[PDB]
């Protein structure tokens, strides 16, 4: 594994997240299950915990944008750069945006908003990129397997070595 | 960051300057603040370039990238002895802008079709689109097409029709994998 300077993590448990915006891709129901589930591969491996809020400020914002999304980071269209995130701390500190320009899915088709989001949402909580291409922190998307999500050794302790389990 | 996978040549085809190149120095640059008051910054690498396989003549002497991994910033070996094939955006003559997402190896590490393939063959290709194979059964929707089998053949994006094909147009079909 790989993590960010280990001094600034977050040092509360307690998380917030808020889903500013919303793909037209999939159903609002669809877009907070697939982030609901990519929260719980972390909170279920370390005692950290999620919360979503319907408004307000939160420490993880969630956002969908097309090209220049009002960072320093725009997108490119179709393909290429399906999303990014912020390490720990405030303001953009752990937001997550994700390229509308893709086709989000709840499938193997497109790109699988909830595999994205698991490993942009490892970001937000402090882990850099891995070398293994079998890692779900390594940056480069491939859709895993059939169906059955199990997050990888080699992120369970490098997120371990930053919260404990 | 997520990237999408490439075949090496979709990123040929898709990037706007393609180099040899081995990176000498770095730099951090002021580039602003964020609307937060976050100083941005960008990393600014001296390079030398080897070769263009594809781009404008001015010769890129720098090239940008993010500092952060997270918004997709790279990191290049400075030492001045490691080669790169470097595919990318095109600023200002003589700048070039990196992302992770963007093809980005090791000069060593490409295989002997790859570092040929750079000079025509991918170019001969780029009329072709190379489709994704996420999970099998994946079909040839268009005749314009190749399937990318690699990952659901073997686990690796550099893997066999990585290495050795181009999706090339061909007289009766129209594309197809060639390993010529
Ligand atoms: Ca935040
Ligand atoms: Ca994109
Ligand atoms: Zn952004
Ligand atoms: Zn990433």
């Amino acid at each position: 594994y790989n993590v960010f300077p280990r001094t600034l993590k977050w040092s509360k448990m307690n998380l917030t997240y808020r889903i500013v915006n919303y793909t037209p891709d999939m159903t609002h129901s669809e877009v907070e299950k697939a982030f609901k589930k990519a929260f719980k591969v972390w909170s279920d491996v370390t005692p950290l915990n999620f919360t979503r809020l319907h408004d307000g400020i939160a420490d993880i914002m969630i956002s969908f944008g097309i090209k220049e999304h009002g960072d320093f980071y725009p997108f490119d269209g179709p393909s290429g750069l399906l999303a990014h995130a912020f390490p720990p701390g405030p303001n953009y500190g752990g937001d997550a945006h994700f390229d509308d320009d893709e086709t989000w899915t709840s499938s193997s088709k497109g790109y699988n908003l909830f595999l994205v989001a698991a490993h942009e949402f490892g970001h937000s909580l402090g882990l850099d990129h891995s070398k293994d291409p079998g890692a779900l922190m390594f940056p480069i998307y491939t859709y895993t397997g059939k169906s059955h999500f199990m997050l990888p050794d080699d992120d369970v302790q490098g997120i371990q070595s930053l919260y404990g389990p | 960051c997520s990237c999408s996978p490439v075949h090496p040549q979709q990123a040929f085809c898709n990037a706007d300057i393609v180099i040899r190149a081995k990176a000498v120095n770095k730099k951090e640059v002021d580039s602003g603040n964020d609307i937060y008051g976050n100083p941005i910054k960008r990393i600014q690498y001296e390079i030398k370039q080897i070769k263009m396989f594809k781009g404008p003549d001015q010769d890129i002497e720098f090239i940008y990238t993010a500092p952060a991994a997270a918004v997709c910033g790279v990191s290049l070996d400075i030492g001045g002895k490691k080669e790169y094939l470097i595919a990318g955006k095109a600023e200002g003559n003589g700048n070039m802008h990196i992302t992770l997402c963007d093809f980005i190896v090791p000069w060593d590490t490409l295989s002997a079709t790859q570092k040929k393939s750079l000079n025509h063959r991918y170019q001969m290709g780029c009329e072709c689109k190379i489709t994704r194979c996420p999970m099998i059964p994946c079909y040839i929707s268009s005749p314009d097409e190749c399937l990318w089998m690699d990952w659901v053949t073997e686990k690796n994006i550099n893997g066999h029709q990585a290495k050795f094909f181009a999706c090339i147009k061909r007289s009766d079909g129209s594309c197809a994998w060639y390993r010529g």
